[PDB]
């Protein structure tokens, strides 16, 4: 009646102590286990995993993070080894969200959410704050870019779109010419996507253009207030953080537990074919373990440490408690905890950046207007200026002046010239009408032409189907 | 200067000694000499492959490695991507499970795939569909890995098109075999055309029911992914006839031609390195050197591989990794029950084989068509005029129909191609209208042998 | 105007059924069936979007 069951742990100590909780879990309601510590080179690990494990027909493989901050160290290989013979992994302190596609990994399951769902979180802080214009900083990576897909996916369900979305590149040093970018726009919430070292990168670089200053608010991932961002992250940063998220205890008797659930449940089901003994000289897949993963992914245990333990339909931990952190005095206090599908704050006070206690809501008006403009002779006129700086100033029939501004267009109206974005000054219907409205409209418009110089229709792009507006 | 390249004997009986004769020796004078050592695997396991792929690299000192295996699992690519990552060794698999393409590739990982991505397939899947004027459609997915890939590059290709197509609901079934909320899902299709993404086990059940419902017929055409057609030599007997499918090249372009293909492939990226950097990479002295980090202080083999040409063919690889000209034959499944090319993915060209669809008859319980008809038509007279296709939204677009002419090929030659215009005028738009009115379907072709018909030799002809 | 006349002897689960009335695109049905059938035909329309 032995089951066997198989783990990676960080050190020894974990490894006994996973010893323990499994005979806990056994004598709660025949079972065995075995354990084996990481390896420096991923290659010799995986093949130690390979012969250790597989050659014990292990039915499940319990990896946790190591203690050294690398990513991909510890579940790539172990995850690459058991989903060749679809043996289902249970990853404990792994949020990359690498490991949510998949099409990658064919069986891996694990009992904390990626750092894409943190996404969500922002949608419910975006809620009951009631921020509708935001932009969105995220790393060329597969994390920042799975963030972005469940922001954005899950903010065009209400009918809402980013202001801009801003890519990077992991390793830059300089991020100034996008934060130049960022400078002009209506929306002054910033949301972050990035690990720890692009956080204090680009922590560095908005603290120089001032984008720390009052009526702007941060919303940062958990692993980007952690480590050197918690030096350089201004006051008022609303980061997140997992509870027990590093407790790789609770985790590990959670994960226990639901996979003891597991097989109880899998053994009273109809005939069982037995995991492969040796991992050498076997290339089939264990016919019943996609069936075992089906059933981890589904039994709802209720009864864990960390709470109710159900997993989505991607295979990742679902109602997860966050606890919101504001940064005080660069010292993190908590103000909030969100469980599920629900935010909910407490009596401790909430400090943005600049020292405001209102809840100030970044939709700078602006109200620059940048105009564009074509040249019509009925409506626009545009002539050459003098030298003084200024055009002349003509006058109409009945004596009246006539209202003149300092268009900045193209002179050289040639094609294929090298354009020069001089002023001329352009005036006439259409610009009176433009002073009218900004005279009732409170404008301070900044006329200037097309470099184009045509209206504009749907032209397809260059050798590609894509429609385009010139 | 070393090239490896391992099989697994399975599929390959005579490459035993064919791979290691089969070199560069005539085949280019490239400036830089490379032996290929041929290994064959008994089995693909992931600690023998470990082995291996270390020996290999340990052994012979080998710059570089073409995969290819016999296996259908698909977790080959995923150890042949981690070992590329690792190793740092180019890694490269011709034929089989190799051949899957995963969705993201270690950044680290040099491991590049002859398979093709399934934004390629939705992209030859709208060009089918552009070929044959099926602008109405009802995408229908479940719950499978890269799915909401799949949907959404659908989604942006359908938005940004001249085209335009009347994309209707885009089903997800979030259980199959559920027969609860997927019956009333399918019951709102009233396309005529179904994008299918499904695993090969679940797409069984899914067509079931849709016979089962009536989905399927004379009017209904299921456009399906390579990944539930990956065994063509396995037909289930739910798969409905006439099934268009997207897929690599299993017929032409084999064995003898993928090793040679991979193998010129690593030479011009070794020969790109070279003229770019005097000195020749290093290979790793082991993978087991657990104690010594090792590092890439030169330029890794990326560029080398995206500008590459060989043998005429131009076989370039993508900034994401994939290839960038694929093979992507399209196939049907036979009034037979057997799948056959019907178009095979050129330079940028769809290059399909019928001009008009064949109207492949589905299960042999499916009533005949009284509705369908097939028209001939004179392109002479101003009732009914011919013109090319538009260049923009290339199509019949306001008040032509689709219209197709034979062709003769060249002037001296016998071959004659059915070419695809839209023939407009006066008889057109009487035909249009009667179709409306008389609620039927027709299939217009011009005549090609003589006007409109005299009795020559008691002979009726036009 | 009057169109569309659907007569169905094939049942109700089986596919004939559903193609047939999947024909009918206007706005008012005369149904004409017994008590028994109506229930099933009622129930199937329900389950299409009629
Ligand atoms: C239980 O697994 C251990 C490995 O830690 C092994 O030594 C032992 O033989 C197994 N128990 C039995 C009776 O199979
Ligand atoms: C790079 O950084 C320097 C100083 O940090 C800055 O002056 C320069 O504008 C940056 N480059 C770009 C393209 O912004
Ligand atoms: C940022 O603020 C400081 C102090 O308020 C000021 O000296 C500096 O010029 C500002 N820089 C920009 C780019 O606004
Ligand atoms: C958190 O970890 C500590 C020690 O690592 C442990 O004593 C405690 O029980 C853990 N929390 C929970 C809820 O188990
Ligand atoms: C989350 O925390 C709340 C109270 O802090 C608790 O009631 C709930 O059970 C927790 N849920 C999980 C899944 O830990
Ligand atoms: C937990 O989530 C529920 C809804 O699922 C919500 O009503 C409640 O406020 C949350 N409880 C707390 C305080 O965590
Ligand atoms: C337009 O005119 C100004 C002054 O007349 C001249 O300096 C400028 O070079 C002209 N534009 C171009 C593109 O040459
Ligand atoms: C807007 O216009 C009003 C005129 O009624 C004026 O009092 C106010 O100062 C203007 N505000 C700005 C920002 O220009
Ligand atoms: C590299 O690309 C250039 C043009 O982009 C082309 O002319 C050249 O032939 C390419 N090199 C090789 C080795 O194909
Ligand atoms: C092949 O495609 C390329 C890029 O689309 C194009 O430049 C070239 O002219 C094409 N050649 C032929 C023969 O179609």
């Amino acid at each position: 009646k032995i089951v066997n069951i198989g783990a990676v742990l960080s050190t020894r100590k974990h490894e006994q102590m996973f010893r323990e909780a499994v005979n806990q879990a056994n004598k709660r309601h025949q079972l065995n286990a075995t354990s084996v510590t990481h390896k420096p080179n991923a290659i010799q690990m995986a093949l130690s995993v390979c012969e250790d494990l597989i050659s014990s027909q292990v039915y499940a493989i319990l990896v946790s993070h190591p203690p050294t901050p690398n990513d991909h160290f510890t579940p790539t290989p172990v995850s690459y080894t058991a989903g060749f013979y679809r043996i289902p992994v249970l990853g404990l302190t792994t949020r990359m969200s690498i490991y949510s596609d998949k099409s990658i990994h064919l069986s891996f399951l694990r009992t904390v959410p990626p750092y894409s769902h943190q996404s969500s979180v922002w949608f419910e802080m975006m809620r009951v704050y009631s921020w509708n214009h935001i932009i969105l900083l995220v790393s060329d990576d597969h994390e920042g870019r799975a963030a972005q897909k469940r922001l954005e996916t899950l903010l065009e369900e209400r009918e809402s779109k980013a202001e801009k979305v801003l890519q990077f590149d992991p390793g830059t040093k300089n991020v100034t010419a996008l934060l130049m970018e960022a400078k002009e726009l209506e929306a002054r919430v910033i949301i972050l996507s990035a690990s720890e070292d692009d956080a204090a990168t680009v922590y560095r670089a908005a603290a120089m253009l001032n984008m720390t200053g009052s009526g702007y608010v941060w919303l940062v991932g958990e692993r980007e207030i952690s480590g050197n961002a918690l030096r350089y992250a201004p006051d008022g940063i609303l980061g997140l953080q997992l509870i027990n998220g590093k407790n790789e205890s609770a985790h590990i008797s959670d994960a226990v537990g639901v996979v003891a659930q597991a097989v109880h449940e899998l053994l009273e089901k109809e005939n069982i074919t037995d995991p492969p003994r040796g991992c050498v000289g076997n290339t089939n897949i264990w016919k019943t373990g996609p069936l075992f993963k089906r059933v981890l992914m589904s039994s709802k245990y209720a009864d864990g440490v960390t709470g109710r333990v159900e997993f989505n339909e991607d295979g990742d931990r679902k109602f997860a408690n966050y606890s919101i952190m504001n940064l005080q005095n660069r010292k993190l206090v908590q103000v909030g905890i969100y469980n599920g599908t629900h935010v909910i704050p407490n009596d401790r006070k909430i400090i943005w950046p600049g020292g405001e206690t209102e809840k100030p809501r970044g939709y700078q008006m602006s109200t620059r207007l940048k105009i564009v403009t074509i040249h019509q002779e009925p409506f626009v006129y545009v002539k050459p200026t003098l030298s003084d700086g200024t055009c002349k100033e003509e006058f109409t029939v009945n004596g009246d002046p006539v209202k003149k501004v300092i268009c900045t267009g193209p002179n050289d109206t040639s094609p294929g010239s090298p354009r020069h974005t001089v002023p001329q000054c352009c005036y006439g219907f259409c610009i009176d009408l433009l002073i009218k409205l900004a005279r009732t409209m409170n404008f301070t418009y900044e006329v200037h032409l097309v470099a184009d110089g045509k209206f504009g229709t749907q032209e397809r792009v260059n050798n590609s189907n894509k429609k385009e507006w010139n | 200067l070393n090239i490896a390249v391992m099989l697994g004997h399975s599929h390959d009986v005579t490459e035993r000694e064919l791979r290691t004769l089969w070199g560069p020796e005539q085949a280019a004078g490239l400036p830089l000499d490379v032996n290929v050592v041929a290994l064959l695997m008994n089995r693909t396991d992931p600690k023998s492959l470990i082995t291996h792929v270390c020996d290999l690299m340990s052994g012979a000192r080998i710059h570089g490695l073409v995969f290819g295996d016999d296996t259908d699992q698909e977790a080959v690519a995923q150890m042949l991507d981690f070992i590329s990552s690792h190793t740092f060794v180019p890694i490269l698999g011709i034929h089989g499970g190799a051949s899957m393409i995963m969705a993201d590739k270690d950044p680290t990982s040099t491991f590049f795939q002859f398979g093709a991505s399934i934004q390629q397939q939705a992209t030859v899947m709208l060009k089918i569909m552009q070929d044959y004027d099926w602008h109405v459609f009802s995408l229908v997915t479940t719950i499978f890995p890269g799915y909401r890939e799949f949907i959404s590059f659908v989604k942006t290709t359908v938005d940004n098109s001249f085209v335009g197509w009347d994309m209707q609901n885009v089903i997800t079934l979030d259980t199959s075999f559920e027969d609860a909320k997927t019956q009333v899902q399918l019951k709102k299709i009233h396309s005529s055309v179904i994008l299918l993404y499904c695993s090969k086990d679940e797409a069984v059940l899914i067509l079931s029911e849709a016979r089962s419902l009536g989905l399927t017929g004379y009017d209904f055409f299921w456009i399906v992914p390579s990944l539930v057609s990956g065994n063509t030599e396995l037909i289930p007997k739910e798969f409905p006839s006439g099934l268009i499918s997207v897929s690599y090249d299993d017929w032409d372009y084999s064995l003898e031609a993928r090793v040679r293909d991979g193998i010129g492939i690593l030479t011009t990226a070794a020969s790109s390195m070279l003229e770019k950097f005097s000195y020749i990479p290093e290979a790793k002295a082991s993978c087991y050197g657990q104690m010594e980090r090792p590092e890439v202080p030169m330029h890794t083999l990326h560029p080398f591989m995206v500008n590459v040409t060989w043998d005429g063919k131009d076989l370039s690889f993508t900034e994401e990794g994939y290839q960038v000209h694929p093979r992507l034959v399209v196939i049907v499944l036979n009034k037979d029950r057997e799948w056959e090319k019907v178009g095979k993915w050129e330079n940028h060209t769809l290059s399909l084989r019928h001009a008009v669809w064949p109207r492949y008859k589905s299960f042999s319980d499916c009533e005949p068509d009284d509705n369908h008809l097939s028209i001939v038509t004179l392109e002479e007279a101003p009732f009914v005029i011919v013109e090319d296709i538009d260049p923009l939204t290339e199509t019949c677009v306001r008040n032509t129909v689709p219209c197709r002419k034979f062709v003769k090929i060249n002037n001296s030659t016998n071959e004659g191609m059915n070419v695809k215009k839209c023939c407009k005028g006066f008889c057109i738009d009487i035909l249009k209208k009667l179709s409306r009115t008389v609620k039927f379907t027709y299939d217009l072709y011009l005549v090609t042998n003589g006007k409109h018909g005299k009795k020559v030799n008691n002979v009726w002809n036009g």
